[PDB]
């Protein structure tokens, strides 16, 4: 999203990947599981995390070409040439 | 009257809702600095050829160098430079000559690469999208007497506001002109610019500008962007002597440089 | 430079005659002068003692030097900490400142060989060569060997057209990014060293940059380039040295009406009002806002308008004029060339 | 994969009239598909100077055919050029290339980050 150009280009959107989540990592027995896992989904079921992705994110992003219409004319043109070929054995 | 004498009288302390600000209202209070810009505004519904004719003679002086060469082309060789220019194929006359058949390939070359150049035009003309205005604010030549166009159109304002009194201390033969021209609401007059029941209205642009931006269809458009207007702006009201004045400008200051507005 | 000498010269212009106006409306008399340097004001720490100090105007003013500021004065926050302030005149937002084949080759080289072999064809199918050869030139560009010579007259149409199509996509869709579309550009968010873009140096934009929390790249960036004035920035940007500025609108429209390569941008933002510098509580605060606000209920804001505001001072030339000229260089060789057939015949 | 079909058919139905055009009021009987097809690109080929008079008000409803068929043809290369493609060789992670790089011709190379999870 911040790339010079977009030269680069990315595969998919995670189809045949990984596709996993952060969390937070706490030690065993912590009193706080219970209660950071409720700001986190209070701080997703308001939009604060999208507006917080929207931030920190962006979403954006020539020539010629026409072989496979070229090679069409090569490929008619030959065909031509044998129907050429077939009054000419005649 | 109205919130005026609730400070004035001070049953009130302050205007937080939106307020025009002009002269007389600055002489009993004192205003704060605005924050938003709202005017006020009215809501409405040649060398190409010559290069190509000078060396049509010189095609032509070298199809009679053609005809010098090796028996009647001299209309039709104005017919050629036609065709060459636009390709019509109309059976006339068959080209026999050995030069005539060799600029030919130029030429046509030439009027496809110029059809293809009209078609961009065409095309550039279709991302041309223009918007043309009939009056162009306060100072229009409309504004001086309806009779002296030929349709007779009507215009007002709010009643008892204090564009009225702008328009008062304006032109007070406008204010003659407004008192046939007066109306209650301002949906009602919206629906009247809609059915055409009013030609021209007077209002605050900003609203205006919010309900454009709602608009069922943006049929009504203003007419550019405070140019020839009023261009004033909303401050709050407080009393004279009150000490929060410089906190509630500072808090001002504070919510105009951060984006939030 | 020469900071050695002042000079007493003329002044005129907006602000002027805006005075001017408020010398025929209040009773005062003048004394009209300039500040020293090319600043604004901004407070910094002092090389002693770890002092804030301001300079510009703003230092100068409370120097007691001064008396009224009347300049396009950025009114925001912390320039209201300290003084008090007039209500302001000039109301616009900020801009930014802009300036504004190979498969033909091989079809030429192709439709000789077609031309070629339909004749060296037509000799075995019971001038007859140039006959073949000038009737071949008018089906690219406008009985077997027929059957063929119709199949490559078919092409002879798709292939001008994929032409026309992509010489017409080559400038409507495609239009070069010679726009910035202002804030949200993410080519500046992460910007390089061709981007050049800037402001006028210790301005009041790099203060509200400053309160601005999520632009630190901006801010560290444009120290580079901060210029002293203006009229710096109008030769740098006509030198292609700059490519991008902030600055007011109206000035900028004002000078793409002096210069019409001096390009403004779309978006419009930071509307913001400039008014009268003042020092503190004073008796040329109360009659002198009356008379502003006089000046703004009536036309002399038109006036103003017509004083220097409202004053201002396809074509088909572009690819077909390189091919014009390359026709017309043609046509002494082809007339030298019938000299040849001349001295043949 | 319909089209030319169709257009075969109506090209034999457009030459099957010229025949008894002709008949009824002296080389384009069966050659008029050499005139047909050639003048629905509008080549400027000098063909055949037609006399049936059913045979212009053909050529006349079929020239207007050849103007909206270069017309149709435009339009679908404008729509194929507002169509930019995105396309990747490699789908994901069951790539063939994820075998051996010495299947395909070009040596190629990828990796990861050091010591990662990945
Ligand atoms: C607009 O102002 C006029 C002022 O005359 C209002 O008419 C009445 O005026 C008398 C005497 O001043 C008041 O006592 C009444 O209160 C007014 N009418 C009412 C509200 O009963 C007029 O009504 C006002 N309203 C509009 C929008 O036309
Ligand atoms: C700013 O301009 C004036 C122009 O008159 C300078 O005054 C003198 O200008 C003459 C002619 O150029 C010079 O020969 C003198 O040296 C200038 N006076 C002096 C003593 O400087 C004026 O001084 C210029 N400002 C400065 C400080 O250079
Ligand atoms: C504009 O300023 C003048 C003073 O410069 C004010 O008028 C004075 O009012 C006081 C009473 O409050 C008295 O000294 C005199 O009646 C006035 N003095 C002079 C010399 O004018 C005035 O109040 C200010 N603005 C207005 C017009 O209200
Ligand atoms: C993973 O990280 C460790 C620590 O940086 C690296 O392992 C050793 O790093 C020290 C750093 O001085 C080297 O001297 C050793 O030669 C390294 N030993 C190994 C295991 O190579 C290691 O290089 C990193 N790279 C990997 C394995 O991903
Ligand atoms: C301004 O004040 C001076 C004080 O002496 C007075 O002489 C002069 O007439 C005044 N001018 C006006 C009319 O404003
Ligand atoms: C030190 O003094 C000079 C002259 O006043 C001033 O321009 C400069 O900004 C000062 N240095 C700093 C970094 O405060």
């Amino acid at each position: 999203g911040r790339d010079e150009g977009c030269k680069l280009v990315t595969i998919g959107s995670g189809y045949i990947f990984a596709t996993t989540g952060y969390g937070i990592a706490l030690q065993k027995g912590s009193p706080w599981k219970r209660q950071i896992d409720l700001a986190l989904l209070q701080f997703v079921g308001d939009g604060e995390m999208e507006e917080l992705e929207t931030l920190w994110l962006t979403g954006i992003c020539s020539s010629q070409l026409d072989i496979d219409n070229m090679a069409g004319v090569f490929y008619m043109l030959a065909a031509a040439m044998a129907l050429s070929l077939i009054t000419f054995i005649w | 009257n109205g919130m005026i004498g609730e400070v004035v009288y001070q049953r009130a302390v302050m205007a937080v809702g939106s307020l025009t600000i002009n002269e007389e209202r600055s002489e009993v209070v004192d205003f704060s600095v605005p924050f938003v810009e709202t005017g006020i505004s009215v809501m409405v519904s040649a060398s190409v050829w010559v290069m190509m004719f000078v060396m049509l003679l010189i095609v032509s002086a070298i199809a009679v160098f053609v005809f010098e060469y090796f028996s009647f082309t001299i209309g039709k060789a104005i017919w050629l430079l036609w065709g060459l220019v636009f390709n019509n194929s109309v059976p006339v006359q068959n080209p026999k000559g050995t030069t005539s058949k060799i600029m030919v390939s130029v030429w046509a070359f030439f009027a496809v690469i110029f059809l293809a150049s009209y078609t961009a035009n065409l095309a550039a003309f279709m991302i041309q999208e223009e918007f043309v205005d009939q009056v162009t604010g306060l100072s229009d030549k409309k504004f001086q007497r309806p009779h002296d166009y030929s349709p007779p159109f009507r215009f007002g304002t709010v009643p008892n506001g204090s564009t009225e009194r702008n328009i008062r201390n304006n032109y007070p033969y406008m204010h003659q002109y407004m008192t046939r021209f007066n109306q209650r609401g301002v949906e009602d007059a919206l629906v009247s610019l809609k059915t055409g029941k009013l030609d021209a209205f007077i209002y605050d642009a900003a609203v205006l500008n919010y309900k454009a931006g709602r608009d069922e269809g943006c049929k009504l458009v203003t007419i550019g962007s405070g140019y020839i207007f009023a261009t004033t702006g909303y401050g709050i009201a407080l009393q004279k002597g009150s000490p929060w004045k410089r906190q509630i400008d500072l808090a001002l200051l504070q919510f105009v440089g951060d984006g939030e507005m | 430079g020469s900071p050695r000498h002042t000079v007493p010269q003329c002044c005129y212009g907006f602000c002027i005659d805006l005075l001017i106006k408020l010398a025929r409306t209040m009773n005062f008399t003048y004394e009209v002068h300039l500040v020293a340097d090319g600043k604004f004001g901004t407070q910094e720490r002092v090389n002693n003692s770890n002092k804030k100090e301001w300079n510009g105007m703003m230092g100068e003013l409370l120097s007691g030097q001064a008396d009224m500021i009347v300049a396009p004065l950025t009114i925001n926050n912390e320039r209201a900490q300290y003084i008090e302030f007039s209500k302001p005149f000039k109301y616009q937002g900020l801009t930014i400142l802009v300036k504004k084949s190979t498969l033909w080759l091989l079809v030429g080289l192709s439709v000789h060989v077609v031309a070629v072999m339909l004749y060296l064809l037509d000799r075995f199918s019971p001038l007859t060569l140039s006959s073949a050869m000038w009737f071949s030139w008018g089906v690219l560009l406008n009985f077997s060997a027929r059957i063929l010579g119709m199949v490559w007259a078919g092409f002879a149409m798709i292939i001008v057209a994929s032409y026309t199509a992509n010489l017409a996509a080559f400038l409507v869709l495609d239009r070069p990014e010679e726009r910035i579309t202002g804030i949200n550009d993410p080519r500046l968010r992460n910007p390089s060293d061709k981007f050049i873009y800037a402001t006028v140096k210790q301005s009041s934009v790099d203060i509200y940059f400053r309160r601005q929390v999520e632009l630190s790249t901006m801010y560290r960036h444009m120290e580079k380039h901060n210029y002293e004035s203006a009229a710096e920035a109008i030769q740098a940007v006509r030198d292609n040295k700059l490519h991008a500025f902030i600055w007011d609108s109206a000035v900028l429209e004002f000078e793409a009406s002096q210069k019409c390569d001096l390009v403004t941008t779309g978006e419009l933002f930071f509307r913001s009002g400039f008014g009268i510098g003042m020092r503190k509580d004073s008796p040329w605060k109360q009659n002198v806002s009356l008379s502003i606000l006089k000046s703004h209920e009536n036309g002399f804001m038109e006036d103003l308008d017509k004083t220097w505001v409202r004053y201002q001072e396809t074509l088909t030339f572009e690819n077909m004029a390189g091919v014009f000229m390359l026709v017309a260089g043609g046509i002494v060789a082809g007339i030298f060339l019938i000299f040849i057939e001349i001295a043949y015949k």
